[PDB]
């Protein structure tokens, strides 16, 4: 028959040409693309489709999904569509139409007795976020990020000591091995970085084959130009990343004397704008070469009034913490100038903010600058695809896990998050591991029904024992893998191997790959891109704040 | 009364007694500022640090361990040097040795 | 309301500060527990309010006196640091020397 | 160059001849040694020396500490001394001088790129305590006790079951087996007890070869003569310790008959004094004889105004707990005829205690009865190395555990515990258990940095699944170990054995191997040495108490 | 000598004659019988009987039992005595008399060193509750039913997902893996029941050899005649049990037409009243069959003044809810029509109130119906056997598993409930599992004692890593234990196989096997029973409510 | 604040006991759990005025009467216990018989 749009969107969430807001932000999207056939829908319930020899047919397992989110509205890197995803073996299956070929037509995503299903009209979906500047100061940073919709962390540490506390470097084969063991229990994707500040390769060849997939060269154990060429020498030998906070003091050289180190080889530089950290105070002019992968750490995003003021105390700390550099940061996103964002875990960053604060600098820089030059319609589409890259396919780009993580395509781990429009980049409504519900809002457990008070987040069956094991994976580097690291440790979990870290370069940054000729003026800190000006303005109030925290 | 308080006997303490030193004067000739830390190999400073490096080999800062002299733009003050000791064989920094001397 | 694990953390700052306000209002000298979680929950209290971080690193200063907490509890808290989400966002108060 | 003593103080902690006041106690330590090069003190930070080519090394991590301590205040029976703590492969490597041999003199820890750093500086640093006492009434008695600073646990039980609410025993072998697997869960190192009342030798045998490390006498099981005898008969041919809580009511005859039954073998007498359980009024008399090895539980400790009260309806009574005892043991302590603390965890006794009870009698002792004899110097030192034995080497000598724990000394495992001056003995800084973080305060997890409000203690990686298991230790009996119980059993974590239970005596404790010539009025229960009347007053107030505790 | 009646009760409990008011209901038990010889019950304690040579014997291990749970009042379906309960081996070894044959009488419950004890004088002991009806919506539902008194836990579902959140179904063998191995992490006993709608019997098969141990047939998925039959043809040849929710819209036939698909095989019916789902009005005619073992589901038992307000807004629904059917089913249950109670967690029925909503029922029933035809002496002991079969050997029939648990019986797992008698089916004194207690009310951790403030429900041995392994059991089908299921997931936990479930029928339920010829109004949708009309009176008050919850 | 497990624990009781305040406030005869809070976190407070066990075993018996809870309340509860810290260290308090 017919139906109006209205209740149309109601029913089975909005089609092509709708648009939705997203959060309380002024950002929104529309809908590029429906993969349904009018009519042939798939929607679980009473008297609904899918049903014996209706929406679900007569296939064997192995003829059939596992799960199916139904009517969901992807927003990823490639686009904002609306479809069907299925889910096999803990992996992206397809996106396309679900149901049953018997009775249905176009049906790409078959529905079996073997299938079990998630209602996603009206909801969001998007790839499970990859923050790479973790410090493991605490296990209880894991569910806090996960909460938040980040599905995979990166980092270093060993615990609450001095040495994590500062840098992101889980020290020798020792700790290595110790927090590789200890990851099988945390409920999130889990890849550690050593410490690479040494000039002595082989003290360096000893981690990456106790387990490491990169090397943290860090100011606080010596950023020197020996240091520096001596990890990047062994990273190109054994296919892992180098992350860099540079030498602030300019003890060793200048920022060109470090560049001249680094030597056109590739590297994850954290925290460019400086105030986390680096050669005061041009740092930033390094998200001009092409080797260079750029990140920010959160506390800097956005600018806002109350910024510089906690910054100065929270940290000579006037040559770190600069205005100019801090409201350029922002405008250097929004250009693709910058490639990732990251938190850098209580060590100036927040760890269950990351996808929060991205958000709000692309609503304060829409605010501020309008559209974009490469948006198209009356939309923030594009803004949207360039912003949702930088905490999920670059990261994973960088860091060589990306066959694996970083985006819904298939074949890769059905690591998913579904988001109610009103909630967006804030609290989600299940965060899927693997193919299993990890995390999830649940109400009364003594109750009729799952929705009444209080509702908080609470670990679900993905996130334990041996459930767990089989939804995560431990990356491992190709060495550590080849010696038999797993069966060594006797590892539980999933294991995935990094490759290809040595051959990104910023061209291959999903809409982020702007090489700006930027300057820094060494007296005012002004940031320039081709002589022009690069500032912006701090935010009195910002969404995704006061209106959804009791705290 | 105050919790943990500390009752330190009053003087002071002689740092890196019996080992050799020197001054040297040291400019900054760069625009941005340069900080040194105590224990860093002197002779591969900075570049635009401008000094006798031949004089700095094998000497690092005597000062407190741990901390560190800051030098502005343009700013030129005289610092006290003392010798390596251990093996005395540097590795790292700028690459200059990398090995004992 | 699908409270996050820090609003469930932050709960128990708050409720730890529901024990001292009522020990202060007997009139009795504050401990080091009790301190921390008074002068933490206004400081939160404040950032609710919409008042500037700035003004709360002084005002933070001025919850308790040195007459109105036990002996050698100032010298135990050299700051107090506690994060609340401001108009603009999640940012961090340090209160240096809140007891004077 | 130079620097001012009170400037040093403050940058590296106090050196030979600075004095701390412990918490808000009136005992005073003094600094007796310093292993330190002065002006060549390693120091984390940026800028700071542990850096590569300074402080830090080009050795592989074979040649190098996996953590080290830095500038660490120890506090053991041995010595109050100042220096860098070597940890390496979980366990204590060396107390020295860490450092870089290729630019740093005498140093003996060295420090290489696979090596982590603690900051101690201004810290006191003391072994972890050992709790021989525990009912295993509930599994969260170790978290508390892991906080107060108790790293291993040594006691009985099967849950909160009548047997195990009164007596510290686990019994039988598929009990012992359950609690042995039930022991790969805790954070501490555990050791098991089992029933040693019978008077049939082989019920006995059964248990130990299943896996106890000593076998508890309890007067509810009947504490007989004959029972006494047989388990006595037992320990000494499998090497095993026997704990007894005595015949209270004089039923099977007076103290001397136990004594005579016990017939000059090894036994530890748990809380001599008599409150907790023993022949009344004259247990304490124990004391006086060169093979028993006795300890006092903690309720008694010290002595206050409102002990008398609170211990008579928590309990004929009027004969067990008397104020002449309960004043006497104080001194007891202080002279060394008492030798041990525990706690008698939730039956008479408070877990996460020991330890503050320890220093709260310390401080009542000098109050009351100023400077031992064997005090040396304007400080405490001699009373501080005298009480921390108690809870420390003492315990682990009575079970035959002193090669494993039990104080700071190389090959021992590092159980160490980091303490901020103002907070010793009531609320750890950190607390390690075989070389990991296993429990620390953290602040808000959220935040930019780990000190935010609220600060609480929470898990952190020595703690969790597979690394728990390699940091923590099991103890068995040499003939379970023998029987294989441990693959039996399926046990994850790491193994150890029991030896030497046999042959040590009071001569052996450490700083308190006194024998008074103690006696006991049967009327007035008055305790006299030589004579002379032994006794204290109650305490109105105490230090480590409503400064520091919420509730 | 002599003593009182009175003072008798006082040490060891009421014996024969005496009443006991179960909680602050109007249901009176009477002891039945007492199985010990007066003067010789054992009594645990300091002078007590339960000491060497005493009351405890020179039995080794083999010879004597793990646990005694001493001076016990039992309720159970074959009576209410007085008694001491033997466990051996995690299993239930005798009801009798305990003690030491050397020096006692009729001891038929041998205790050595190697038993511990549980002293049950004063409290009602009954085996552990049996919830049929769990939508596996989130593990946190595990501990609340534990700590109702549930021990067994029946249902399907793969966390807070749209199909579970309906159904009790775990989709395919994928998932069925998945949820097996989370299985070893929670403290109950667990069955898993797989999707049973699909008229391809392979697609059933193939979840039957992956480990479920039912089939759900529910309406959302389509719960047509043909699918019906395919699952019980199925059922019949694996041997494992069907649990259906028929079609409420009466699409594809009436209740009648449902019934001819069935054809005569065995099937339980859920919620067979109808409210929670069903043929509209008549599925509970269900009832009058032969074939047919129907439960309820808690939120409409029992009938009180504001069910249907609360009903109506929680689920057309005019017809599903009925004040009619509602009342009727209360007296269904007092008659023996209706056989099992269960919850229908979150998904219309409240986990931890199967047990409490049950002893409502029997008190309002006793209330307005007087004394059962069955009933014999002035107590209510025949309805309380009648009530307390509904929630443990009963469901324990109908899937197959009352081989292993579901009551009190010699070689059965021993999953016990200790109540007190003012907390009867509200709060539990110590829950059991295995031969091991799981969870308890447990008061302050540091305290001297375990009984002071706050009292809560904490994690016991029994519910920790291995020994949580060693005392629950995980049922598969006699398929999946054949096809190695166990060893190719891995699964830790103590294995056992599901049989009988075909061959169970309504005279079979213990207690619960009325067929009566009962009508349903297709107008009015009066129930009649023999031409009468079955109905009763909503109650404005109820016991075990608002005396005992602070919420 | 470093708070220890036992002393988070405590913060469970004293709010409890907030909720059984306002209840009797009301009007309302309290429950079980409601009775056992109150009293409970009565004494805590005693002892952190410094009042000695045997003046809070005493005044412990009249927080609640008969006539404030509901029926079967008092013969439900034949003793409360708690322990705080005492100026004195940690104390257990017992209260026999708290309601009559
Ligand atoms: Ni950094
Ligand atoms: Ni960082
Ligand atoms: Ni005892
Ligand atoms: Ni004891
Ligand atoms: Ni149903
Ligand atoms: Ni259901």
């Amino acid at each position: 028959s017919n139906i109006s749009r209205q209740a149309y969107a109601d029913m089975f969430g909005p089609t092509v040409g709708d648009k939705v807001r997203l959060a309380d932000t002024e950002l929104w999207i529309e809908v590029e693309d429906d993969l349904t056939t009018y009519g042939e829908e798939v929607k679980f319930g009473g008297g609904k489709v899918i049903r014996d020899g209706m929406g679900q047919g007569q296939m064997l397992a192995a003829d059939c999904v596992d799960l199916v989110l139904t009517n969901a509205l992807i927003v990823d890197h490639w686009g904002i569509v609306k479809a069907d995803i299925g889910v096999k073996d803990g992996r992206i299956f397809a996106i396309g139409k679900a149901g049953n070929p018997d009775i249905q037509p176009n049906v790409t995503i078959p529905i079996g007795a073997a299938t079990e299903v998630i209602a996603a009209e009206g909801k969001i979906v998007t790839a499970g976020g990859i923050d790479t500047h973790i410090h493991w100061i605490c296990p209880q940073q894991a569910e806090e990020a996960l909460v938040s919709g980040v599905t995979t962390m990166v980092g270093g540490g060993t615990g609450p000591a001095a040495g994590t506390h500062a840098t992101t470097c889980t020290p020798g084969p020792w700790y290595i091995s110790r927090m590789l063991q200890a990851a099988d229990s945390l409920p999130v994707n889990i890849g550690l970085l050593g410490k690479g500040n040494v000039s002595q390769p082989d003290a360096l060849r000893e981690q990456v084959a106790a387990g490491v997939i990169g090397l943290k060269i860090h100011e606080d154990w010596g950023a020197t130009p020996a240091a520096i060429d001596c990890a990047l020498t062994v990273a190109d030998e054994m296919d892992i990343q180098v992350a860099l906070h540079s030498d602030t003091l300019n003890e060793s050289g200048f920022v060109e004397d470090t560049l001249a180190a680094i030597g056109g080889r590739t590297i994850h530089t954290f925290h460019t704008e400086g105030a986390g950290g680096g050669h005061a105070p041009d740092i930033i002019t390094a998200c001009a070469h092409p080797n260079i992968l750029p990140s920010s750490t959160n506390p800097t995003l956005p600018y806002t009034l109350n910024t510089i003021d906690e910054h100065l105390d929270m940290l000579f700390a006037e040559s770190r913490i600069r205005r100019e550099t801090i409201a350029a940061e922002d405008v250097l996103h929004d250009l693709g100038a910058f490639s990732l964002t990251s938190s850098d875990s209580q060590a100036m960053g927040r760890v269950g903010e990351v996808i929060l604060r991205t958000w709000q600098v692309a609503h304060r820089m829409k605010v501020q600058r309008g559209a974009l030059a490469e948006e198209t319609g009356d939309n923030d589409n594009f803004r949207v695809k360039r912003y949702i890259a930088k905490y999920t396919i670059n990261p994973a780009l960088t860091h060589g896990i990306a066959h694996e993580v970083g985006s819904i395509e298939v074949g890769k781990l059905a690591d998913l998050v579904v988001w109610s429009p009103a909630f967006f980049g804030v609290k989600p409504a299940t965060v899927i591991k693997g193919g299993m519900i990890a995390i999830a809002p649940m109400g009364d457990i003594n109750a009729s029904i799952p929705t009444p008070q209080p509702v908080h987040y609470r670990p679900m069956f993905g996130a334990l024992g041996s459930a767990r094991h089989h939804c995560r994976l431990t990356f491992l580097s190709q060495a550590a893998a080849a010696n038999g690291v797993a069966e060594r440790l006797n590892l539980r979990s999933a294991i995935a191997v990094v490759k290809g870290c040595r051959t990104v370069q910023k061209a291959d940054m999903v809409h982020n790959s702007l090489q700006p000729n930027i300057t820094v003026d060494a007296q005012t800190y002004e940031v320039r891109v081709d002589g022009e000006l690069i500032t912006s303005e701090p935010a009195d109030v910002l969404p995704m704040a006061q209106r959804y925290f009791l705290f | 009364m105050i919790p943990g308080e500390y009752h330190v006997k009053p003087g002071q303490i002689a740092l890196n007694t019996g080992r050799a030193t020197c001054r040297v004067v040291v400019e900054n000739h760069g625009d941005r500022p340069i900080q040194v830390g105590s224990h860093y190999h002197f002779a591969e400073v900075n570049p635009a640090l401008k000094f006798d490096r031949q004089q700095a080999a094998g000497y690092r800062l005597n000062i407190p361990a741990g901390t560190a002299v800051r030098f502005e733009p343009g700013q030129k003050r005289e610092v006290e040097l003392v010798a390596f000791a251990g093996h005395r064989a540097v590795f790292g920094f700028r690459g200059e040795v990398m090995g004992p001397l | 309301m699908e409270l996050t694990p820090r609003e469930k953390d932050k709960l128990l700052l708050f409720t730890a500060a529901l024990v001292a306000e009522r020990r202060l209002a007997r009139g009795l000298k504050l401990n080091y527990p009790e301190s921390v979680a008074l002068i933490s929950a206004f400081i939160m209290e404040g950032a609710r309010d919409g008042k500037s971080v700035a003004s709360l690193m002084e005002e933070g200063r001025h919850v308790l006196t040195r007459e109105q907490v036990m002996e050698g509890v100032p010298e135990m808290i050299p700051d107090i640091q506690v994060e609340a989400t401001f108009p603009d966002g999640s940012k961090l108060v340090t209160v240096h020397n809140p007891i004077i």
